[PDB]
Order: C-alpha cells, then sequence, then structure tokens
C-alpha cells in the first residue's frame, strides 16, 4: 500500500503454535539443553 | 544429442539415415555432425555407412 | 486402553500449509467426557475418598480400579488441568507460589481473613496509628473498612489453603468399576 | 588481470567458431541482497503480571 500502517494481516496462526519440522526442534533443544544452563556435567557419555 | 531415431530407406540401400536433435540448439554444428559421424565408423558394419 | 479404543483417524492440518501431510494420530476428539457422564447414570453415590496422601498423579493402581488406569479419577472431578488439578506435595504449592509472584511484588499478603472467614483483599492496617484497617489507596484515609481485627494469610499459606481444599474425589467404589466400565464401552460401540 | 572472475562451460567441444549469447538478453550475472536476521536463542518467555 501507501502508508505502511495498513499492512496488518489476514487470519494468521501465530509462530507460537505452527509446529515442528523435527530437526529444528533438535536445534532449539540442544541450544536450550547445551548452553545457557548446564555446560554438560552429564554422566552418560560423549555420544 | 537428444531424441534420435534411425530409419532405413529401401530403393536407397547402403545408407540408413539417422536423425539427431541437439539438447541445446536446432541444427547440428560442424565438428559435431563430423564427430557424431566418427565413433560410428569404428563400429558401423558392412556397406551401409551412416549419414 | 480405556482411552483410544477407536482408530488413528487422520489429522489433515490442511487449514495451515495446504497440502500438509496426513499424520495418523491417537483420536482424542470424541467428546469422551460426555460418554463417561451419561454412562455413569445409575452408578452414582460414588463416595468421597478424601484422599489423604499427596498421592502422585496416579493412585489408580492402589485404590479403586488398579490396572494403572490413571483416570476415572480425572473424569470424577472434571479436571481441566491434569497437572495442577490434583493436590500436590505440600512443598510443590510453596514451589508453585514463587513462580507465580516471582515477576512482580515478591511475597505479599493476599487477604486478611476475618474470623468467620470474610476476605478483604488490599486492605491494610496502620500500626502505631489507629487500629482500623484501610484500603491500599486513598492514602488520605477518611474511608475506613472493617473496624474489627483479623489476621493476614500472606501468600504461601493461601496456595496451601487453596490446593489443600482440592482433596475430595469420587470413586465408583472398586465394586462398580468393572460393571461400570462394562457399560462405558457399550455406549461407545453404540454410536457409529 | 589474474582475476579469474567467472568460468563458463560449452555443451560439447565448440570446435571451429563459437558465439555465446546472454540469455537474459545482454546482461551478465545479476545479484540480490539477503537479510539474515539474528537467531534469537531463548525460550524463557517471561510475562508481566
Amino acid at each position: 500500500p501507501v502508508n505502511y500502517q495498513l499492512t496488518r494481516t489476514a487470519n494468521a496462526i501465530p509462530e507460537i503454535f505452527v509446529g515442528g519440522t523435527f530437526a529444528e526442534i533438535k536445534q532449539n533443544l540442544i541450544e536450550w539443553l547445551n548452553g545457557q544452563n548446564e555446560f554438560l556435567d552429564y554422566d552418560f557419555e560423549g555420544s | 544429442i537428444q531424441a534420435v531415431q534411425t530409419f532405413t530407406d529401401s530403393t536407397k540401400p547402403g545408407y540408413a539415415f539417422i536423425a539427431a536433435k541437439p539438447k541445446s540448439g536446432l541444427y547440428l554444428t560442424t565438428v559435431q555432425r563430423e564427430d557424431i559421424k566418427n565413433y560410428l565408423k569404428d563400429y558401423n558394419l558392412a556397406p551401409i555407412t551412416p549419414s | 486402553m480405556l482411552f483410544t479404543f477407536f482408530d488413528p483417524i487422520e489429522y489433515a492440518a490442511k487449514t495451515v500449509n495446504k497440502n500438509a501431510p496426513t499424520i495418523p494420530m491417537t483420536d482424542i476428539f470424541r467428546n469422551y467426557k460426555d460418554y463417561f457422564k451419561r454412562a455413569l447414570a445409575g452408578y452414582r453415590l460414588r463416595t468421597y475418598y478424601i484422599k489423604g496422601s499427596p498421592r502422585p498423579e496416579e493412585l489408580a493402581n492402589a485404590i479403586y480400579g488398579n490396572p494403572q488406569l490413571y483416570w476415572v479419577l480425572l473424569m470424577c472431578n472434571d479436571n481441566y488441568d491434569p497437572y495442577y488439578g490434583w493436590i500436590t506435595s505440600q512443598e510443590a504449592a510453596y514451589q508453585a507460589s514463587i513462580q507465580k509472584y516471582k515477576n512482580v511484588g515478591g511475597d505479599q499478603i493476599v487477604y486478611h481473613v476475618n474470623e468467620n472467614g470474610e476476605k478483604f483483599y488490599n486492605l491494610i492496617s496502620y500500626d502505631d496509628n489507629p487500629y482500623v484497617w484501610y484500603d491500599k489507596g486513598d492514602k488520605a484515609r477518611k474511608y475506613p473498612q472493617y473496624e474489627g481485627a483479623l489476621a493476614a494469610v500472606d501468600t504461601y499459606e493461601a496456595a496451601v489453603l487453596e490446593n489443600e481444599k482440592l482433596r475430595q474425589i469420587k470413586i465408583i467404589a472398586k465394586s462398580d468399576i468393572n460393571s461400570f466400565m462394562n457399560d462405558l464401552i457399550r455406549i461407545m460401540e453404540k454410536s457409529y | 588481470s589474474g582475476e579469474i572472475i567467472s568460468y563458463y562451460d560449452f555443451n560439447y567441444r565448440v570446435r571451429d567458431t563459437v558465439e555465446i549469447i546472454w540469455k537474459p538478453t545482454e546482461v551478465f550475472l545479476k545479484a540480490f541482497l539477503q537479510n539474515q536476521e539474528h537467531e534469537t536463542p531463548w525460550s524463557p518467555e517471561e510475562e508481566r503480571g
């Protein structure tokens, strides 16, 4: 349009729901699991 | 080359024309038409040589 | 398997990202809670178990039932939240208290509880002053409430007071449950 | 000069004489920018109230 304030949107499912492609979930969990919290002390193994 | 067919024509024995089309352009360029005619001379057979 | 019992259907999800792939999914959309409700007719007078233990979410494998059913306890209380619906370990509520108010206000006083149980909500005393309580605004005073006296429940106590009142549930008595569940299926096979 | 900007490939052995005609009609490669936003690594999602 002309004035940018008119963009808005149609009916839009927000990014909050949507839902996973898998591997992107793997990405976000690893960053939440490994980082910001633990810096692993985990007793399982390297793998 | 794409889309080749070869057809033998009676009353003109000894040729067996083949029809070839380039995957790029329309007509076959020289030093291509020549190069397609080779590698069939190693095989060929007989009389009846390509066109 | 007293959930499920039907089929995966297929969940299209076509209203979002057209030509989305169909994913077979356990069928949670039947309005089960109604079947339970109508089937229960005639088995009522399910007594009041009173709980009495911060039984983890599943006592089904102890008290009535016990094929680790983990529900028919739910449908009892019409529980909206399977986590905070049941009562919790005494500390859990305390733990739950912080995360509730952690953002704003810190620990607080939610209401002052007159004897006979008349709640007040943002009513504030002045010590070293008249003994009469005032609202948290109109600091000019002039508008007193509740000339009497009472005692505040702060925050922790409230959450305890609020979740601890959540222990009573229906049962079906460990007698009917077999005969009951034997009906609860029949209504289900009925409609199809 | 020692630049080697771009390599090209003929179909098959152009032999005698060659001509290259740019398909977009007389324009070489053309580019477009991209905006790659900051990945926001967080899901605390704290809320007021």
